[PDB]
């Protein structure tokens, strides 16, 4: 055991810690957020000019020119980078130790394919 | 008092009826009588550790002499057994999330 | 029930003479006291008959029922009508309760 | 299931090397946490505008791993015999103040 | 007593490396909220994936830092893919 | 229909009331002060306009015998003959002239007036019961608790002899003693808290004096039954000891230790009750 | 302390002698089991 | 009288059966059982909790109406 | 911790921001005194002995964790205005009962109580009976219309999620005042070419589930 | 012969001071009045 | 009683088996999704993601 003076010291230092931790977590997500709904007004904005994507109150509808599609692309690059490197995922039945092998594994590969 | 003391007796005799149905009607009198004889059976016969040995000690049952032992033995272990479970438990959960903070 | 009834008329009217009472203090009761104690006394009255062929009972119930019709004949004055209410019990079981 | 659930599963012997880098850096960095604290005490730097405070809570974090560091020889014999005592608990006042002093 | 109070609320401190700075923890903490275009589809697969092995904040933490890069470097090679 | 005018009429006369707590109206109209004060009260309700109206009365204390009884009297009989006083042997013996003399229930005939001209007296009615006239008070609820004591001597069996007296010791008949010199003037029972809060449900110390003296009586075989009867609600309960009932008793008993010994009965007889019924 | 707590109601409070013995024994059934109740569920 | 507190039991309440004590060994023996599972549940819930944030527990709210849940920039 | 009541707030580019800065400096001080209170009998109750503390402790100091955080929510939002209130009411209705139950924002009268009670003061000039037990049984609605409104711990929750609720929301608000001149030049174009009064975020997660349900992969 | 007859005095002493503990939080009462006549550490 | 009992159940049965009906329906009207190569070397039909593909039309290679 020790001092309650020294307790309190202890328990004042580790809440501001935490409060720095948080305070740095919180700068990080505001500027993704931030980025994210920029970009994710531009995606839209292209999306409806191109004819791609029509836009109704609150549902949204595939265009005449939903082929060409900045996020159908992303999609399908999303899905080869899954199938070439993650060929595990969704599979690998392994324990916590052996997804996280696999998991470095693939960063390594995708590192060196980079 | 006034004309008004017809609807004073008048709401007196509804009250003593509805009292006398809602007393005497089959079903809920049944009920009520029922209710009573249990809560007679709960109240005047309630597990005290207590009570009278009237009869002599070559008559008394050995379970009425270890009765309070009995149930302070089976209190303590049961205060003891949940102390040592909830001790048992608080380090094993620690020692399975330290395995699965791996 | 018989005997709830006769303590709560004297409770009543007690309880209009009570030194703590302050909320109300009337001299003279009411009408509806008055006509209720007489019905009470000629209910009292026609119980206390039917009980002839008991004495024991009969004895039990003047002793028990009747001492709340003393107490009562007793906190209230004989003026007015109240010979008139008291005319079925100033009989015989007056003469118990030594009145 | 009042208490508040644990997030970070930390073991022993890691909550009493945090809970004496803590004591030695609110003996130590009490400056810089205080500026933290005050920094992150207005609703802007609160919620608003996290990245004005955000070279408070650096110097904070820096000072903070500093402590935990306990790079000197002193320091290291210290905060090892004062684990060692705290282990032993499962008193030690002499040997944290000990510590601290170093 | 004091010593649960103390560890209670030591628990929501995440134990970051001794030799580690404040710049170092700063960059990790803004390398896990990255922002990428492809991880839209990616954090979708990654999430379901780490249902099933998410069970403490670590490992948490740990598995959504791991995709956070993945998810980076795949965001990398689509700008370099599609001028 | 009248309880909006009834609570104003009693909430206004309590009221204008509280400061003129003594009306205290003067017999005559005289100067000279060579007489003694005398606060009697008068109510005669009889007539409408008539209510407490105790009288202040200036007469010489040596024109009749330092004597309460003796003083009312001369009062009744030269000044104010409308008064009236229940007193018939004048020996305190009777119990009849049990009143309120000065702060006190005591029987007015074995009583003494004060002779301080200064200091007035003020004598008033039993207290807590029904006043038929001027300091006279009814006691037929009192009378009715005789009735409930049974006061007479039961025997469950007979004597051999049916010839002789019952062969009773002198210490037996000591221990009837000192409770049968009650006269029954009910001066305890009027300064009894417990029958203060609860005349009818409670005997009073007077009674319950009676009731242990009969149930103590050697001839008398129904002690248990006396004490079965009388250990029933707070028929005995109600007194807590308070001790006025020995304090204000004119007679010189000890109706507090009268009613300590019923009661430790009582509390036997439950014992007996469980103690003498197992088999 | 229940006896005790009645006797003084029905000595003091003429209004308390309404309520005849067999509520004051529900009263009193109701007062043990709210006592009951209340040390269970400061222990519960 | 003027003391009545005492610790003794009720004499009423004192009772007991005529096949012998009051019934105490088989209602200690069911309040111990009862208090097992009741007592083994808030033991299991409270020692095997973790709180875990993962971008995911949080879900889009919706009122009442079950509209999703927006608030105008000035209400 | 002594923060100045004086805030260095533009008040001419985003009035939301600095009117919340503003009600937050003026209830700094009250809110940080009451916490300390709490915070100060806290501690002293840790450091009882036996039944008297450190045993039955925090589990027994319950309504004082639930006091501390309320203090502490009351003190970062400075002030609630009604109208904010609500918008909460889409989700919780009585939001304004809960928090005036809680907050003791104005006085609260035994208003249904007080109706109670005179009703039962007309029984009591029709069928004649005492003007005090009139009294007595205009205060029993009145009691018992108090005992239920007081005492309400749940309320106490309740306040704390709307407060919860009303604490994003202005975190929110403001942080779109901030960047509301640098997207001013995307609104428009935004709503000109785009009919939808839905937030982006859901149309977001409409268009990327799109992608994945019916596309040419 | 009452059984247990300490045993039933102690168990209705200890209800009585229980009940006295958890109806009146006796034992744990508030600092709050005397907090600001406090000297305060740091 | 037990007939009745019987009935109610096979009515509610029957209205569960239509709703399962309209939303198989509902998950066979998406299109049909490619598993060639590795797709079909590692399908991704788990048995903790069946039901994220339950009446979800595939078209895989392989060898039977
Ligand atoms: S015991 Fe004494 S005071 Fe009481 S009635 Fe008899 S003589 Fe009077
Ligand atoms: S004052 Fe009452 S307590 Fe008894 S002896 Fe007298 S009746
Ligand atoms: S005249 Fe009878 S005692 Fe006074």
């Amino acid at each position: 055991m020790f001092s309650d003076f020294n307790m309190y010291e202890a328990k004042v230092f580790l809440k501001a810690v935490a409060d720095a931790q948080n305070t740095f977590r919180q700068t990080a997500q505001q500027e993704n957020q931030l980025a994210r709904y920029e970009s994710q007004s531009q995606s839209l904005l292209n999306g409806s000019t191109s004819g791609a994507i029509s836009i109704t109150g609150d549902n949204i509808q595939q265009g005449r020119n939903f082929k060409a599609l900045k996020e159908v692309k992303l999609f399908q690059y999303s899905n080869e980078i899954f199938k070439k490197y993650l060929a595990g995922f969704d599979s690998f039945s392994g324990d916590y130790t052996a997804f996280k092998k696999f998991l470095n594994e693939s960063v390594k590969k995708i590192e060196q394919d980079a | 008092n006034h004309s008004c003391q017809k609807v004073f007796e008048g709401f007196v005799s509804a009250l003593y009826d509805t009292s006398y149905f809602f007393r005497n009607f089959g079903p809920f009198k049944a009920t009520i009588h029922y209710a009573t004889y249990a809560n007679y059976l709960a109240q005047n016969w309630a597990p005290r550790v207590s009570y009278i040995e009237t009869s002599t000690p070559a008559y008394t049952l050995a379970k009425n002499k270890y009765a309070v032992y009995i149930v302070y033995g089976l209190i303590g272990g049961a205060l003891i057994h949940n102390y040592m479970l909830d001790n048992k438990a608080a380090q094993k959960s620690q020692q399975y999330y330290l395995k699965h903070r791996d | 029930e018989f005997y709830w009834e006769l303590k709560t008329i004297y409770l009543e009217l007690s309880r209009g003479v009570a030194t703590s009472n302050f909320h109300n203090k009337r001299e003279v009761t009411h009408s509806i006291i008055e006509s209720d104690i007489k019905n009470s006394i000629h209910k009292y009255i026609q119980l206390i008959d039917d009980l002839k062929d008991y004495p024991e009972w009969q004895h039990k119930v003047r002793e028990e029922i009747g001492y709340y019709a003393h107490m009562i004949y007793t906190s209230v004055n004989h003026d007015g009508n109240f010979p008139e209410i008291f005319k079925e019990f100033n009989k015989v079981d007056s003469l118990y309760y030594f009145k | 299931s009042i208490l508040p659930p644990l997030q970070y599963t930390y073991s022993n012997e890691e909550s009493l090397e945090l809970l004496i880098h803590s004591i030695k850096g609110n003996k130590d960095c009490n400056s810089e946490r205080k500026a933290f604290n005050l920094c992150r005490s207005t609703v802007l730097g609160k919620h608003v505008e996290p990245e004005k405070c955000l070279d408070k809570a650096l110097v904070f974090v820096n000072c903070f791993q500093k402590v935990r560091r306990d790079e000197s020889a002193a320091c290291q014999s210290a905060f090892n015999s004062t684990l060692e005592c705290g282990k032993k608990y499962s008193s030690c006042q002499s040997q944290l103040d000990a510590y601290l002093n170093c | 007593k004091l010593d649960q109070i103390i560890s209670y609320y030591i628990t929501p401190v995440r134990r970051f490396d001794k030799n580690l700075t404040a710049e170092q923890i700063y960059e990790q903490y803004q390398q896990a909220a990255q922002f990428n275009e492809i991880d839209a589809f990616t954090n979708i697969r990654f999430h379901r994936k780490f249902k099933e092995y998410i069970q403490t904040q670590e490992q948490s933490d740990y598995l959504y830092e791991k995709a956070k890069q993945i998810s980076t470097l795949a965001q990398k090679m689509f700008e370099k893919k599609f001028p | 229909s009248i309880c909006l005018e009834s609570i104003s009429g009693t909430i206004k006369g309590l009221q204008k009331a509280n400061y003129v707590v003594e009306h205290n109206p003067n017999l005559t109209s005289e100067e000279k002060k060579h007489l003694k004060q005398f606060l009697v009260y008068r109510y005669n309700p009889a007539d409408p306009h008539d209510q407490p109206k105790y009288v202040s009365y200036w007469c010489d204390i040596k024109k009749f015998p330092p004597m309460f009884l003796d003083a009312i009297l001369y009062i009744k009989n030269e000044l104010d003959p409308t008064l009236s006083i229940r007193r018939s042997c004048r020996e305190g013996i009777c119990g009849s002239c049990a009143v309120n003399c000065d702060g006190l229930h005591t029987l007015a005939c074995i009583s003494g007036f004060n002779r301080d001209l200064s200091k007035p007296t003020i004598i008033t009615p039993l207290g807590h019961m029904f006043i038929l006239k001027d300091l006279v008070v009814d006691m037929t609820n009192f009378y009715a608790q005789y009735k409930m004591i049974e006061p007479y001597l039961k025997r469950k069996t007979p004597k051999p002899d049916a010839n002789k007296e019952y062969p009773q010791s002198p210490e037996q008949r000591a221990l009837l003693d000192g409770l049968y010199e009650c006269v029954l003037c009910a001066a305890c029972s009027t300064s009894c808290p417990s029958y203060w809060w609860h005349p009818d449900r409670y005997l009073g110390p007077a009674i319950l004096q009676q009731a242990y003296r009969w149930i103590v009586d050697s001839r008398d075989e129904y002690t248990q039954e006396r004490i079965e009867r009388i250990a029933e609600d707070v028929r005995l309960d109600d007194c807590q000891q308070i001790g006025m009932c020995s304090f204000t008793c004119p007679k010189g008993l000890n109706p507090q230790l009268s009613l300590k010994n019923l009661m430790d009965m009582v509390k036997d007889f439950r014992q007996k009750r469980i103690e003498q019924e197992v088999l | 302390m229940f006896k005790e707590l009645i006797h003084i109601f029905r000595t003091y409070f003429i209004t308390f002698r309404y309520l005849k013995k067999s509520n004051i024994n529900f009263l009193k059934n109701l007062s043990y089991t709210l006592i009951a109740y209340y040390l269970i569920i400061n222990f519960m | 009288a003027r003391l009545w507190w005492t610790l003794d039991p009720s004499k009423y309440y004192l009772k007991q059966i005529s096949s012998g004590g009051r019934n105490e060994i088989l209602f200690t023996v069911l309040g111990v059982t009862a208090a097992y599972w009741y007592f083994g549940n808030k033991r299991c819930e409270h020692y095997w909790r973790r709180q875990i944030d993962n971008c995911q527990s949080w879900s889009r709210a919706q009122n009442i109406n079950g509209n999703n849940l927006t608030v105008k920039q000035y209400f | 911790v002594r923060l100045n009541l004086k805030s260095n707030v533009d008040q001419n580019e985003y009035p939301f921001l600095a009117k919340w800065d503003k009600d937050m400096r003026q209830n700094y001080e009250e809110y940080q005194n009451r916490i300390d209170a709490t915070t100060y009998h806290l501690q002293r109750s840790q450091r009882g002995i036996a039944v008297f503390g450190e045993w039955m402790y925090p589990r027994y100091f319950q309504k004082d964790i639930l006091e501390l955080e309320v203090l502490r929510r009351k003190q970062q939002l400075g002030k609630i205005y009604p109208e904010e209130v609500s918008s909460y009411t889409q989700i919780n209705p009585d939001i304004a009962n809960d928090l005036n139950l809680t907050f003791n924002a104005k006085l609260l009268w035994p208003v249904r109580g007080m109706t109670v009670g005179a009703g039962f003061f007309a029984f009591a000039h029709l069928f004649n009976l005492p003007y005090s037990f009139r009294l007595g049984l205009f205060v029993l609605p009145t009691a018992v219309e108090l005992a239920f409104t007081w005492g309400n711990k749940t309320s106490q929750f309740k306040s704390i999620e709307f407060m919860d609720y009303l604490l994003q929301y202005r975190v929110s608000k403001a942080l779109l005042e901030k960047n509301a001149k640098h997207f001013a030049e995307k609104k428009a174009a935004y709503q000109k070419e785009i009919n939808s009064s839905q937030s982006v975020q859901d149309l977001y997660n409409q268009l990327i589930t799109l992608v994945s349900e019916q596309a040419p992969s | 012969p009452i059984r247990n007859i300490q045993f039933a005095r102690y168990h209705y002493l200890a209800a009585v001071t229980v009940f006295t503990y958890f109806a009146t939080r006796c034992c744990l009462l508030d600092y709050k009045k005397y907090y600001p006549l406090a000297s305060v550490k740091k | 009683i037990g007939t009745l009992l019987y009935g109610a159940n096979q009515s509610s049965k029957a209205r569960e088996n239509k709703v399962a009906t309209e939303t198989r329906k509902e998950r066979m009207a998406k299109p049909t999704i490619q598993l060639t190569g590795a797709d079909s070397q590692n399908p991704p039909f788990t048995e903790k993601n069946i039901n994220d593909w339950l009446y979800k039309t595939v078209s895989i290679t392989g060898r039977p």
